[PDB]
């Protein structure tokens, strides 16, 4: 319903798909931690 | 802030002007909803007039719970009141 | 509408007949006036469990409960096996687990004659 | 009774009692409504002139006390049917 | 066959003032709690006793007597492993409609704990067996694992209020006449 | 179903007011009124497409049906519609309170004009338990005195002067308070931009001391939305509710009231319906907002649309309170809650009621005090509900067989299972007399023994009303005993008084023992 | 999603980010703190509903360890001591930026190649801040007795003494305004009675002494001479082992700032000079002017005679600091030729973008106090040129140099057709990049007898879109955990094994779509972080 | 409706509301201002308390927390046109019993 | 238009007793009382 997106809508590159790995295991570290 | 027994009873023992409009007010609705009355009625109608006759023998099966303004109880059986 | 607690205690299946037997008493000559909704449900309970018991005094019920619950702590299942296929040990094998490797004594033969003596 | 002698005008009624359904029942109506929800006020319904329009049992007069029925029972038959719990 | 400490208030019509209190509070709670389900508890049958009762209050618009009380009643919660012999009244092509005859019939129990030759044969049979068949109106032994409780009404039959889970994992399951 | 249903009767402890959010409007509305025109030229009876007297919004007639809830007029409680404004406007009720919310805060960084160790002292006076409304707004007077006496802000150092009305209904901020030092980083940039435009069209120098930067309803929403929630309680509004943010106090969406509030009255001089004042005020704003929304999309002049956006700003402030016309005046919301019996005296404090009557008075000595005499032609209209019991079963059976043409009779009855009423002038009575289930209620006429209230209409004091017994006489006028005339100060010169009759049993008892 | 898009400031970001990977009991407590400001635990209890008094303290000590809030104590004279609790602005940024801390360590530290701690130094950054505060003895007591611990212990002095691993204390852990309070009256009570003259000048005595100390107190954690232990046996250089430390974002934010400038370099110059500009900046990343500027955060920012003094000395810090003014003879050896490093640096002075602009002949240094507003003016304009037409880029720049333009001269300065600009300019009114100035020809602001002037208004024009991205940072990760609410029956199974064939596919389609999220979260993170240079 | 040809019905005024209140009466004042004249049946919600129709809340579309009461029609109609401008009469409910 | 028990189709507005109700001749059950006139 709303138009005009941001210009950053692109296929993920191999420069940062390894960087996206470091997020999800960081959340699995802390949430499976003490708290 | 709870029930108050007979010893620490510190208000009037008197059945006030607003009591006999409410007790008689709520009794006639019970009569009109087919609750059985206790007194020796003759042929009467008019469920109010059967109530204020039955008040004269002091056989109301009720009890008034007066409130102190601090949210505390105070109880008085309707036979213990005098008019 | 407040539920304070759900599982206060248990109640044995004799009182399911016994307390309901007195409920069958003061209900205007049940089952024999053929010549509300609460009546029809409350008779469907009493007949279903009694046929299982058929196909008595409460004292003789009581001492065979004392002999049975010889467990250390894991006993509570003695309440549910009171009328469920009497005189059958392969029935009792599939009810409680880890008893085929613990009841290798003369207990499990002694428990059989109590249940068949109840029959 | 609130520290200073004050009239019975608009300016006076704003300083005695602050119950916004009663003040709207007075002369200037909407000027006490918008600024009530602007500050997000909160009043219980205990005065008489707002128990009228909500339509509830009035707090005063013969609406002070309540009517309680005798229950003609004591503890003499309030024991359970406790029998044969676990053995 | 267990008790549950619950509390609720109950009204009294004025024409039951002539009858005594304990029978009156039992009667009006019976037809409220006769053949009813309880949210997240189970199926209440009949009021057992009366623990403690307060004083009767009155609503001024109605004029009847309204009373609150605490009491426990009987409710059928066997166990999560209870052996029981029910009956049957229906057979379906993906499971089996085994429910206790006499009381309630809102039960669908599957067969997910049995062997590898289990399907439907439309010849009044369950399936073809690798053995005495079983049919309507006879004692059929089945157990219980779980139950599902939902109390949501999406206003705009499969009644989902009180449905049990059953299986027939061991031998002798499907008919009680296979043993004894 | 086999499921228990149980509820207790409940009460209302007290109201709390709030402004509902800009997102809850579409949450509680369910239709939308984008289009304009009220009646389609289909030549149908109820021609309404989407944005009109909409049949799934409500129904303003007796012969149609509400397509949302259901029912014609007995059942439909009405439903709200919502609009969508093109670009925001001010709220005329909050217009007094939308400038107190701005005099405290910075016009550049949108922070409150306080120091840190000073603001912590103030809201301490909010947190103590003993606070009533009279001093809670008392300390809110001091919090806006302290801010406007402080010239420059705390986060970007920007200048901040004063802001007030422009005596339309827009507000302007004077950021110019120089004392004797004009060497300010605000002032040098102000002249630095201004001589650039004086190069061209240089006729404009006589306006400059008048001209001043404004705060339109678009940038004030962007100024309110910038602010943090931490300083909210210091200037009146609080957090912990979804609608507590202070951007909701100006319009962005407005709700449409259900059509029972604005009934389509037919004057019955012509087969066209004369619609009330309130629809065409809401109708003309969806036309202005639609052509503004089309105006920026195709492209229209900024010197043209700024008065079209001034128009609905002036127009929506008339839908609420019609005193801001700056002048056959249209009736508004604020024009009917207040005033000479609009609401709160003519419909909510003092109401209009059923079961009354009104004739003139004439004296009579021969009847006792407490005994008002009621004529019979009014006495077989004013009925009284009365339940059936074994104490009075033998009377009601003889009374119901009389019927409503002889005097001691009834008019209506309710059996237990039926739900509406039973008319007694129609159908068979004697067969209906025979059943008379014991839990039922009939409506007998007034007879000698019931309870009648009676008062003069100009009521001086508390004792101008009092209640009497009734007894029926075959003449036509009200008669009372003479000794009670001195409270009524009657004078028998053509005045008339009314009579009342309660219709419960607990009011029948209370009227005697307190007003006999 | 209209419920959320309307009544939610940055609180909609802060509430869910601690709700993302941390317990749910603590997401509601700091939502109460940010909403209501500051409060004690004693009256925290009735603001929330459903958390017991001790259950707050267990929840609050759970949130304390990650350094996500900041307490402060004041006592009553007749009363006991009370402890207020604030919200920490940058501690919650750490678990926001937590993915990007990992990728910078490898990129700043290129001295090692195919090391056996590639797994471990990325684990150590995940091991220094995930548990919260951390000291030396807590990681040698792991399962590894030695496993060359002396290499790994001495690895950190290379990794800590470059910065951004400063010993933790109470200084950065208590707020700055309240830190500025109790040192102000102490120097105000250092001067007693009987110094009578110029009472309005005697307030400056504590005020000038505050600035000298307030720089020294913030330098105490920056003081690196007290985090060393030169061990005379078995070692050459090691940190003090009894030191509790965490990450410090101050170098990281400056390092992220230098990551932003090289992109602006690669746009305004080709490939050869962009490689030159990156090398010289890395040498001066460890000591730079502060990006947060805590001295301008709070204080006497009201009056212009001091508000100008917050950048007069701050500029004078930048050019007169010995640790960055490079002589352009050091740079030729660090690249993997004294004429070329003059020639490629000569054009940095020629361009009108003031980086390496002004200098003393022979030395060179880049300024920041007159640079990053051109960076703020750079990333702002092209985003407008992306989200709508490039004609809107043309109208924006026409109002930049020409201030307060009317509707006749826009056709004289720029040149497009007349009907098309109004279908473009009005789009820029709606987003608060252009403004309205009104001039009345008649009395009482009569709308028809008026023309309408414009302005840039450089301060409102950024603050709109910064919250338009903070909400956009907050909107997309709501679809992260909401996506985890469905398909929850198998992620519990996928966390249990450590295998149905058809169910494995719907674990992949919920995997590459959230893989797109963190890439789309990173790209607008850089477009946002430029608006923190205040 | 006012008017003899409009089939009448009397206006019980505002100082007549002042005339009853001095008698201390608290029951026939309620019936003559709600029951005999203007009685109306409203089902209202508990949480986020504003009105709803026959079986819903239509702002939290759950239709569970519904508590039936009765109020005058002149009190319902205030609670809608006052909601037409942007102020909300949020209702809050207690039970009568267990004082 | 259709009664609730005997399903009659004719309704006769009685206007003698100032009620102006709606009721059929067959059985005597009212359809809708309290008429709503548009003033
Ligand atoms: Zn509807
Ligand atoms: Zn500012
Ligand atoms: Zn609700
Ligand atoms: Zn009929």
């Amino acid at each position: 319903f709303p138009s005009i997106p941001l210009p950053i809508n692109g296929p993920i590159t191999n420069k940062e798909r390894s960087l996206a790995v470091k997020y999800i295991n960081f959340g699995k570290t802390v949430k499976d931690g003490p708290f | 802030e709870k029930a108050i027994p007979k010893d620490q009873r510190a208000t009037t023992p008197y059945m006030t002007k607003y009591e006999r409009a409410r007790i008689l007010g709520t009794r006639a609705l019970q009569i009109s909803m087919n609750a059985p009355v206790f007194v020796d009625l003759e042929g009467e109608t008019d469920p109010l007039r059967i109530a204020m006759k039955e008040l004269a023998e002091k056989k109301i099966p009720l009890v008034i719970r007066r409130y102190l303004p601090d949210g505390s109880f105070e109880d008085w059986s309707v036979e213990e009141l005098i008019v | 509408m407040k539920v304070l607690e759900e599982r206060n205690a248990f109640l044995s299946d004799y009182e399911v007949l016994k307390f309901l037997t007195d409920l069958e008493k003061k209900h205007l000559w049940d089952q024999k006036s053929l010549a509300p909704e609460l009546q029809g449900i409350t008779r469907n309970v009493v007949n279903y469990l009694s046929i299982n018991k058929n196909f008595m005094s409460d004292e003789s019920f009581a001492e065979l409960m004392t002999k049975l619950n010889s467990f250390k702590l894991f006993k509570a299942e003695k309440l549910q096996i009171v009328n469920q296929l009497p005189a059958n040990m392969v029935h009792l094998y599939s009810i409680v687990e880890e008893c085929d490797a613990r009841f290798d004594e003369k207990t499990i033969e002694e428990m059989l004659e109590i249940i068949s003596g109840y029959a | 009774y609130k520290g200073e002698v004050l009239g019975i005008t608009r300016f006076g009624l704003s300083k005695m009692r602050d119950s916004v359904l009663q003040l709207a029942s007075f002369e200037k109506t909407t000027d006490h409504l918008f600024d009530a929800a602007f500050y997000m006020k909160k009043d219980a319904v205990e005065g008489v002139s707002e128990c009228i329009i909500l339509g509830q049992t009035m707090s005063i007069g013969t609406g002070s006390f309540k009517v309680v029925k005798g229950t003609n029972i004591s503890e003499k038959d309030l024991v359970p049917k406790r029998c044969l719990f676990e053995s | 066959f267990i008790l549950s400490k619950i509390a609720d208030l109950v009204r009294i019509p004025p024409d039951q003032f002539h009858r005594d209190t304990i029978s009156a509070i039992t009667h009006q709670l019976n037809n409220k709690f006769a053949n009813k389900i309880i949210p997240n508890v189970g199926l209440c049958i009949t009021i057992y006793d009366l623990l403690t009762v307060e004083e009767g209050q009155l609503k001024p618009g109605d004029g009847s007597s309204y009373i609150n009380v605490t009491f426990r009643a009987v409710v059928f919660k066997p166990f999560l492993g209870e052996i029981v012999t029910g009956w049957i009244s229906k057979c379906t092509a993906e499971g089996i409609k085994v429910s206790l005859l006499g009381i309630f019939d809102d039960i669908f129990i599957p067969q997910n704990m049995l062997f590898e030759g289990c399907y439907y044969t439309p010849e009044e049979s369950a399936w073809i067996w690798p053995k005495l068949y079983f049919d309507v109106n006879e004692k059929i032994r089945f157990r219980i694992e779980r139950e599902v409780f939902v109390d949501v009404k999406p206003k705009s039959e499969k009644p989902p209020a009180y449905a049990l889970l059953g299986s027939c994992q061991t031998d002798g399951m499907g008919l009680v006449s296979w043993w004894e | 179903k086999e499921v228990v249903v149980s509820e207790t009767p409940k009460r209302i402890k007290g109201l709390e007011f709030s402004a509902l959010s800009a997102a809850d409007i579409v949450a509680q509305s369910e239709v939308e009124v984008s289009t304009r025109d009220l009646f389609d030229l289909e030549k149908d009876r109820a021609p309404k497409a989407n944005g009109a007297l909409d049949p799934k919004m409500g129904v303003s007639s007796s012969s149609l049906e509400c397509a949302t809830c259901h029912g014609n007029l007995a059942s439909c409680h009405g439903h709200f519609g919502h609009l969508k404004l093109a670009l925001p406007v001010f709220h005329i009720g909050y217009f007094k309170a939308t400038i107190q919310i701005l005099q405290g805060i910075c016009k550049n960084c949108s922070a409150i004009l306080l120091s840190e160790t000073d603001k912590r002292q103030f809201l301490h006076e909010l947190r103590r338990p003993g606070v009533d409304n009279l001093r809670r707004m008392g300390i809110l007077k001091k919090i806006l005195d302290q801010c406007k006496k402080q010239r420059r802000c705390l986060h970007c150092g920007a200048l901040n002067g004063v802001v007030k009305k422009a005596a339309a209904l827009k507000i302007i901020h004077d950021t110019f308070r120089w004392v004797g030092k004009k060497s300010a980083p605000e002032k040098d940039i102000w002249v630095g931009e201004w001589k650039e435009v004086l190069a061209h069209n240089p006729e404009l120098e006589r306006y400059v001391k008048r001209c001043m930067d404004d705060l339109n309803p678009l940038k004030t929403l962007n100024l309110f939305k910038q602010i943090k929630s931490a300083d909210c309680e210091l200037l009146g509004i609080d957090a912990t509710v979804p609608s507590g943010r202070p951007e909701t106090y100006i319009w962005r969406y407005l709700p449409a009231p259900p059509v029972c509030i604005r009934p389509s009255v037919m004057m019955q001089d012509s087969p066209a319906s004369n619609e009330d004042d309130l629809t065409v005020k809401l109708t003309e704003i969806v036309w202005t907002s639609s052509l503004i929304k089309a105006g920026l999309d195709k492209g229209i002049s900024i010197n043209n649309m700024m008065e079209h956006w001034d128009y609905l700003q002036l127009t929506v402030a008339m839908y609420i309170n019609s005193d801001s016309v700056n002048p056959k005046p249209i009736r508004g919301f604020c024009q009917r809650l207040k005033g000479k019996q609009g609401r709160f005296r003519g419909n909510l404090s003092g109401k209009r009621v059923d079961f009354s009557g009104r004739t003139v008075i004439s004296p009579d000595p021969n009847l006792s005090i407490d005994e008002v005499a009621v004529p019979d032609r009014v006495a077989k209209v004013l009925t009284y509900p009365e339940k059936v019991t074994r104490y009075n079963r033998h009377k009601l059976q003889e009374l119901i067989v009389n019927g409503p043409n002889v005097h001691p009779g009834a008019n209506y009855l309710l059996k237990r299972n039926e739900d509406a009423r039973r008319n007694l002038r129609y159908g068979d009575r004697m067969k209906l007399a025979k059943n008379l289930q014991i839990g039922d209620v009939v409506e007998r006429h007034l007879e000698d023994g019931d309870v009648v209230l009676f008062n003069r209409q100009p009521s001086l004091h508390r004792l101008s009303i009092l209640s009497h017994y009734a007894k029926i006489r075959p003449w036509r006028t009200f008669r009372l005993n003479e000794c009670v005339c001195t409270p009524y100060n009657a004078d028998f010169d053509g005045d008339e008084m009314n009579l009342h009759v309660p219709q419960t049993e607990e009011a029948r008892a209370e009227a005697i023992n307190l007003m006999g | 999603s209209l419920e959320q898009r309307t009544l939610n400031p940055d609180l909609f970001l802060y509430k869910e980010l601690v709700k993302a990977h941390l317990g749910e009991r603590a997401a509601s407590v700091i939502g109460m703190l940010v909403a209501l400001g500051r409060l004690s635990v004693r009256e925290l209890v009735e603001k929330i509903d459903g958390m017991d008094v001790d259950s707050v303290k267990t929840t609050l000590v759970s949130l304390t360890q990650l350094r996500c809030v900041k307490y402060l104590q004041e006592t009553a004279i007749s009363g006991k001591k009370t402890t207020y609790y604030y919200y920490n602005e940058e501690g919650i940024h750490i678990l926001l930026y937590s993915g990007l801390i990992i990728d910078e360590i490898i990129t700043q530290m290129r001295v090692n190649d195919e090391e056996e701690h590639k797994q471990l130094v990325a684990e150590i950054v995940q091991n220094v801040i995930s548990l919260g505060s951390l000291t030396v003895e807590d990681y040698l007591s792991s399962v590894t007795s030695d496993s060359m611990k002396y290499t790994i212990s001495s690895l950190f002095v290379q990794l800590c003494e470059m910065g951004y691993l400063i010993q933790i204390s109470k200084l950065h852990y208590t707020p700055i305004e309240d830190l500025w309070q109790f040192l102000y009256e102490k120097h105000y009570k250092n001067i007693p009675r009987n110094s009578p003259l110029s009472d309005l000048k005697k307030r400056s005595q504590a005020k000038m002494n505050a600035k000298t100390d307030f720089a020294k107190i913030i330098n105490k954690p920056n003081e690196l001479s007290q985090i060393l232990t030169v061990d005379p046996k078995t070692s050459l250089r090691i940190v003090k082992p009894t030191v509790s430390l965490t990450i410090n974002l101050d170098r990281f934010m400056k390092g992220r700032r230098s990551k932003q400038l090289i992109n602006l370099a690669k746009t305004r110059v080709g490939s050869v000079t962009a490689q030159v500009y990156k090398i010289a900046l890395r040498l001066t990343e460890q000591k730079s002017p502060k990006i947060r500027d805590p001295l301008t955060q709070t204080g006497l920012l009201q009056d212009l005679e001091e508000a100008k003094s917050f950048q007069d000395e701050a500029e004078l810090v930048e050019e007169k600091t010995p640790g960055l003014t490079f002589n352009a003879i050091d740079l030729a050896r660090h690249l993997p030729s004294a004429s070329l490093i003059n020639s490629h640096l000569k054009i940095l002075a020629s361009s009108n973008f003031p980086f390496l602009n002004e200098t003393k002949p022979g030395v060179y240094y880049v300024p920041y106090s007159k640079l990053m507003p051109v960076l703020k003016s750079s990333v702002y304009e092209y985003v407008i040129a992306s989200t709508l037409g490039p004609s809107a880029m043309r109208l924006s720049r026409c109002i930049r140099d020409n201030k307060l333009v009317s509707e006749k001269i826009i056709n004289s300065t720029a040149l497009m057709k007349e009907k098309d600009i109004r279908s473009t300019l009005a789009s820029l009114i709606r987003y608060n990049s252009v403004e309205i100035q009104e001039v009345p020809r008649t009395a009482d602001r009569s709308a028809s007898r008026a023309v309408f002037l414009f302005r840039c208004k450089e301060t409102h024009s950024y603050n709109f879109m910064r919250q338009n991205l903070e909400w956009n940072m907050a909107n997309l990760l709501f679809k992260k955990e909401k996506l985890k609410q469905e398909n929850s029956t198998l992620l519990k199974k996928a966390n249990r094994d450590d295998l149905l064939p058809s169910e494995l596919n719907q674990l992949k389609m919920v995997n590459e779509r959230e893989l797109n999220v963190f890439a789309r979260l990173s790209r607008l993170l850089s477009l946002w972080e430029v608006f923190q240079m205040a | 409706t006012e008017g003899r040809s409009r089939d009448g019905g009397l206006r019980l005024g505002e100082m007549e509301r002042d005339c009853v209140i001095a008698y201390g009466a608290s029951q026939l004042l309620l019936e003559r201002l709600m029951i005999s004249s203007d009685a109306f049946e409203v089902d209202v919600c508990d949480k986020c308390g504003l009105m709803g129709y026959s079986g819903w809340c239509t702002t939290c579309k759950s239709a569970e927390n519904i508590i039936k009461m009765t109020i005058p029609y002149a009190a319902k109609l205030l609670f809608q046109e006052l909601l037409s401008m942007n102020i909300a009469p949020r209702l809050r409910l207690e039970d009568i019993f267990q004082q | 238009p259709v009664c609730k028990n005997c399903h009659g189709t004719e309704f006769e507005r009685d206007l003698s007793n100032a009620n102006n109700d709606l009721v059929c001749k067959a059985c005597g059950v009212v359809s809708e009382d309290n008429p709503i006139v548009s003033e």
